[PDB]
């Protein structure tokens, strides 16, 4: 499968931002979509996750601020954040998991290129 | 030169024209009225029309109409009204019959595709195929069947080409007949192979997590498994998943093991941890394995059967998942009689009820510690009721797959009755396009040509015998 990001860029503190990750596969593409973030000098961590509908999960530090959605017309995932905080400066990746129904231990994880997002307190 | 002239193909005794005519009328009217009944039932019911998986039935019924009316009207256009048939009306009738057969084949094709999606890719059936995709696919199927039916009218007839001309049907050539029979035959062969593959693969995959594949009782299986790991008999806990932070809370499990390490009941506990991932978590698990003699960590890839045995032997399964969308691990554990201790989040919130297993909050090692202590306390009594209830619930979530398999079996029955009814006719068409064409084969063709109308008769009969929902809709109509 092929994964592409869009919407990265700098934004002032307390603003809003959107990222869109598009996947290209053979059958339904990804099964579980997610966003991971990696701060400099800090290992990657899972910011948000989704499978379909209202079956979402958000990291405990970003609950009530971030939101995630999926679209089947173009088979993409949209991440919206509002009221940015200056510790959110990180490189963001969209992760796609294809898991087999017959035996749950097998799974395939695909990582995209990622985009750099910097939060500045002042303009 | 004339459509449906029985005397041309065989000499019929003049004592039974009336019997043949009245039998044809009763069969044709029965087919038409029962097909309109099927359309009325499938269209007047909200439950059936909102389900894409039943759409093929309506399509088949429409095809069952197209081959039926064109039959009985062609009896009216010849016997009771002695008007002859021109080239255009004869080609129209032939196109109607061929369109009916091609639409039946294409409907079976779309049904087979839908069956494969619904059975062998259940996580994608809900979101790939919906109303617009299914209705568009059926529309293109019907239009392509229509255009291959109409091609001889556009100038692909015997008259315009002035080439070698078919004997079993006038006004058409051998090339168009060969093309149509070839595409129909290759499509039908693909359908047979696809349905055989679907019914074969789903036979072993669906009925795989049952306890019937394990030999011996639970206690001796657990004893043998623990002796394989060099541990004494005790209450066994199992974790299988992914070594990472954020997706599966294996670090929560390790913190819980560290907390229980300070208590006096830790020596009764046995822990098995299986996974692969971050080297830090793997090293942490290896350090706990080296420290305590009742903790086993497996990192290398395991086979499906081995994990089947493990569910069969352990007493509890810990699923401290932060974000578990589907809860497949819980389903596989409860299918093999293992009590799940899972975080109350995602599908694990509603797969496991308060009676089947134990639910904790996400990300709290203390709550997991108290849950494991409560599980050890419950292990003092008999857990057979928990095993049977978990097995019943896990089998209850698998009811959709069995109904899908039953629908696939009904489709296989429709396909095989189609093949049986259209076998000899298609073979006779092969003999016509390839080789000589004598009078005896003409008589055989005339005899077996009623099998198409018999096939249209028997297609909606088996819907009542198989489709319970169609029967419910029909009863609600009355
Ligand atoms: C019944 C038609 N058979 C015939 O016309 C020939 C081949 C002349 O032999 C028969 C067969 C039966 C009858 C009778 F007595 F029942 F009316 C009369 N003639 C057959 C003609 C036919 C045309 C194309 C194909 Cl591929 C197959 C059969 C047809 C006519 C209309 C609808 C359907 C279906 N439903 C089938």
């Amino acid at each position: 499968v092929q994964l592409q990001e869009s919407g990265g860029g700098l934004v002032q503190a307390g603003g809003s931002l959107r990222l869109s990750c598009a996947a290209s596969g053979t059958i339904f593409g990804p099964d579980v979509m997610g966003w991971y973030r990696q701060a400099p000098g800090k290992e990657r961590e899972l910011v948000a996750g989704i499978s379909n509908g209202a079956n979402t999960y958000y990291a405990d530090s970003v609950k009530g601020r971030f939101t995630i959605s999926r679209d089947n017309a173009k088979n993409t995932v949209y991440l919206q954040m509002n009221s940015l905080k200056p510790e959110d400066t990180a490189v963001y990746y969209c992760a796609a998991e294809v898991l087999d129904y017959t035996f749950a231990y097998l799974y395939h994880a695909y990582w995209g290129q990622g985009t750099q997002v910097t939060v500045s307190s002042h303009h | 030169e004339n459509f449906m002239d029985i005397e041309c193909f065989m000499v019929l005794n003049p004592s039974q024209q009336l019997a043949i005519a009245v039998l044809s009328l009763t069969l044709g009217t029965f087919t038409v009225l029962e097909n309109l009944l099927v359309l009325c039932v499938i269209l007047h019911s909200r439950s059936l029309r909102c389900r894409p998986s039943y759409h093929f039935i309506g399509s088949l019924a429409v095809a069952d109409l197209l081959g039926s009316v064109i039959f009985v009207y062609s009896f009216i256009d010849f016997h009771v009204f002695h008007r002859k048939d021109s080239r255009n009306v004869f080609l129209f009738k032939l196109g109607g019959v061929t369109a009916s057969f091609t639409a039946k084949v294409g409907s079976l094709f779309l049904a087979a595709i839908d069956r494969y999606i619904s059975i062998h890719r259940p996580l994608a059936y809900k979101r790939i195929v919906t109303r617009p995709k299914a209705v568009v696919a059926f529309c293109l199927m019907w239009t392509i069947a229509i255009v291959i039916a109409v091609l001889p009218l556009l100038g692909w007839n015997c008259e315009k080409l002035q080439s070698v001309c078919s004997d079993i049907f006038p006004h058409i050539d051998k090339t168009y007949l060969m093309f149509w029979i070839g595409v129909v035959s290759v499509l039908l062969l693909f359908i047979v192979y696809a349905y055989m593959y679907i019914l074969w693969k789903a036979g072993i995959d669906c009925s795989f997590w049952n306890e019937s594949y394990l030999t011996g009782s639970r206690d001796e299986r657990k004893k043998s498994l623990l002796s394989k790991f060099g541990m004494d008999e005790g209450v066994t806990f199992m974790f299988i998943g992914r070594f990472d932070r954020g997706q599966k809370g294996v670090d929560v499990l390790l913190k819980a093991i560290e907390i229980l390490s300070s208590k006096k009941e830790f020596q009764e506990m046995r822990f098995i941890i299986i996974g692969k991932g971050d080297p830090e978590l793997e090293g942490w698990a290896r350090s706990l394995e080296e420290k305590h003699g009742n903790v086993k960590v497996i990192t290398e890839m395991l086979s499906r059967e081995f994990v089947r045995e493990l569910y069969g032997s352990v007493d509890f399964v810990i699923i401290p998942s932060y974000f578990e969308p589907f809860g497949l691990v819980a389903l596989e554990a409860m299918c093999l009689g293992a009590i799940p201790i899972a975080s109350a989040v995602g599908g694990l919130r509603d797969i496991i009820t308060n009676e089947t297993g134990i639910l904790v909050k996400a990300g709290d090692p203390g709550e997991l510690a108290n849950a494991i202590l409560k599980a050890l306390e419950l292990s003092r009594s008999d857990l057979s009721k928990f095993r049977e209830n978990c097995k019943k619930r896990a089998m209850s979530f698998s009811d959709q797959a069995r109904m899908d398999i039953e629908l696939a079996k009904t489709l296989v029955l429709i396909l095989v009755v189609l093949i049986i009814c259209w076998g000899p006719l298609l073979a006779i068409m092969v003999y016509d396009v390839f080789g000589k064409m004598n009078k005896l084969i003409k008589t055989v063709f005339a005899f077996c040509s009623m099998l198409c109308l018999l096939n249209s008769t028997v297609n909606p009969i088996i819907y009542a015998l198989r489709s319970k929902d169609l029967r419910h809709a029909f009863r609600s109509m009355f």
